[PDB]
RNA sequence: UAAGGUGAUAUGAACCGUUAUAACCGGCGAUUUCCGAAUGGGGAAACCCAGUGUGUUUCGACACACUAUCAUUAACUGAAUCCAUAGGUUAAUGAGGCGAACCGGGGGAACUGAAACAUCUAAGUACCCCGAGGAAAAGAAAUCAACCGAGAUUCCCCCAG
RNA sequence: AGGGUGACAGCCCCGUACACAAAAAUGCACAUGCUGUGAGCUCGAUGAGUAGGGCGGGACACGUGGUAUCCUGUCUGAAUA
RNA sequence: UUUUGUAUAAUGGGUCAGCGACUUAUAUUCUGUAGCAAGGUUAACCGAAUAGGGGAGCCGAAGGGAAACCGAGUCUUAACUGGGCGUUAAGUUGCAGGGUAUAGACCCGAAACCCGGUGAUCUAGCCAUGGGCAGGUUGAAGGUUGGGUAACACUAACUGGAGGACCGAACCGACUAAUGUUGAAAAAUUAGCGGAUGACUUGUGGCUGGGGGUGAAAGGCCAAUCAAACCGGGAGAUAGCU
RNA sequence: GUUUAUUAAAAACACAGCACUGUGCAAACACGAAAGUGGACGUAUACGGUGUGACGCCUGCCCGGUGCCGGAAGGUUAAUU
RNA sequence: UGAGCCUUGAUGGAAGUGUGGACGCCAGUCUGCAUGGCUUUAAUGUUUGAUGUUCUAACGUUGACCCGUAAUCCGGGUUGCGGACAGUGUCUGGUGGGUAGUUUGACUGGGGCGGUCU
RNA sequence: GCUUGACUGCGAGCGUGACGGCGCGAGCAGGUGCGAAAGCAGGUCAUAGUGAUCCGGUGGUUCUGAAUGGAAGGGCCAUC
């Protein structure tokens, strides 16, 4: 499931569009990576499945809080 | 990335400083190994007013 | 409620009943095999095979009840790694499947029309998928107006083919 | 109104108009108890990886147009009455 | 019925009964008719419900100009002797009808295109596990032994028992003919025929699913069908043809 | 040997043999949006693709065209800036 | 290592016994080395891009081991090998009958070929 | 020889087309050339020499211009 943990990104549909205008089925898919985030308030590695963007989240926000959801929502970790 | 520095830390380190560092390298070494913080505002102050309750 | 009654093809038999337990109607309860979500395990549905606790002046064995999975919670346990975490057992709640349309969402055609055809159309239709209510959805302005003023959402008639 | 009864029935039967009914289980209303639950005032606070932007798409009757508005896969990224 | 034309040897119909094709909705115009008339008329809704209320609004009494704008005129042009379009005819709302528009739009009919299911009980290929091949030939390697060589070579008997080996039943196929062809049979019967220890044959069960499978490759096979299966659906697809 | 089950059994397919070509192993290749899997529990004396088609004697010239292979100058050239 | 800024030596405590580099008006004199009673020049500190090594800490492991776990999945952990490569998202140029949707005129003494089309 | 009438605005009234349209035209207004003048000239003896609509470009023009003033874009005339 390309899934961003923190975020919700799924993939989405759309068109190609040729300079003929011609409409094809298509997907965008999130820049997906899953990375191994150090804890410490866990002294653990909890590694989530991230798009860059959640990353920029995580490095916002703050690791503690974003685990706070996902936790606060059911969600694994 | 900002993040302000813990311990000193080579070419810029500097007990307390205020840094801008790559992404990265913070995220994947100078944190989560201790040694800098998002500069979180919260924190610019939470670290300045040492630079204050201190250095006057 | 009652003087008639034991559904029908479908008689007959043997019976029930007439002033209140015949029958008949309705409220509430009892019982409710097996299969089926089917849930002890299995399985070519309605069959096969268990385990655990029980129970028998005949306490072998054969009856009765529990034992699926998943989620939340708790209790008891408990690794690599000593603390922790993971894991494991148990217990209590809950869910599960079914089924009209209407509803919200995920995805989404082609014939066809354009007197061919690719932009365009058919249409966000058909269809598949998930979810829910009695309705759903939406909703109390970073809305409109236009220098006057309106004052959420929904629905209908005009505006206007 | 209607139906039936040996042919077409207001007065033959069942009904209809009308007026009546429940030991029970339930629905909706109110009035009350229970557990909750928070009410009023004063002083505050006022939604950031967000709005905006590049790219690619999508939605707006509007087919990128001179094209506002909205959603966002990808890269970025404010002000703070 | 179609045709320039059909007794026509061109189409359709064995016959009778029943059924069977220009419809409905909303718009829009015209005609007929009715009402009111420079006006006609209400929609939603209200309702005392076919009344009444509601005149939002629509159409009409004013055009010209792309427009600003002007206005019984106006536009053209600097302006037109002028030119064009206008001013001189009554609308409007029901009701019935004739056309059109959108809708399956008079009825029936494709080959197809798209979506979602069902099918390897027929067949193709593969996997697992099991079964089957009467009879009769040929007689490879190798081996023993003699003869033979300086020793090998070589040679004779024997022994052995290979092979998509031979002949031929079962079994598997299907080359020719005849019959049959409203069949005994929706692919056979009868006489002949190829294989028959193998790239053999066959039972049970399993796997592969539709632009997909499988194919010793014919476009072959995938349940009597296959240049794209069957079923349901889009669906009354579309038919300028009959 | 195979084949058009049902008008074609052949000179068509197949075959051992041969050649070219790709593949260093998490191979190439192939089913698959993926995970997973075949190849292969194999490893260049192997695996795939393509052609030829026992065997004998043999397989000449052509690299312009098309296809493919190699080329660390130059010209031309996308997003981005 | 291309270019900017900061600077300490160039254009804008005396005289004599002694030195590397040179557009030196063509024949100088210097720019420094020793001593002796805002614009044309060399290296540092830098800031900023390019190239290159190596590191480890993202990320890969279809090496080995530990545990969950009597398990050829998975997860965690340790170790080894790689390593900011590879790979994947978004954008982008090329290739792309593998797949797709289609087009491929009429006239015509039948059609096609030829011819013709205002 | 002198010139720019290969003029601008229009146009009674004809032709010829299903239509889109094409064609001929004296005359009026402004302005111009030639000629002493009467006068002739809105191309070429005539009849071929061509391409609708869309979209877009260029010049001109306040006609329009989504609160207002502007602007963008639209219209109109010329033209590609």
């Amino acid at each position: 499931s390309r899934v961003c943990q923190v975020t919700g990104k799924r993939p989405v549909t759309g068109n190609n569009r040729s300079h003929a205008l011609n409409a094809t089925k298509r997907r965008f898919l999130p820049n997906l990576h899953s990375h191994r985030f150090w804890v410490e308030s866990e002294k653990r590695f909890v590694t989530l499945r991230v798009s860059a963007k959640g990353m920029r989240v995580i490095d916002k926000k703050g690791i503690d809080t974003v685990l706070a959801e996902l936790r606060a929502r059911g969600e694994k970790y | 990335m900002q993040v302000i520095l813990l311990d000193k830390v080579a070419n810029l380190g500097s007990l307390g400083d205020q840094v801008n560092v790559k992404a990265g390298y913070a995220r994947n070494f100078l944190v989560p190994q201790g040694k800098a913080v998002p500069a979180t505002k919260k924190n610019i102050e939470f670290f300045e007013a040492r630079r204050a309750e201190l250095e006057a």
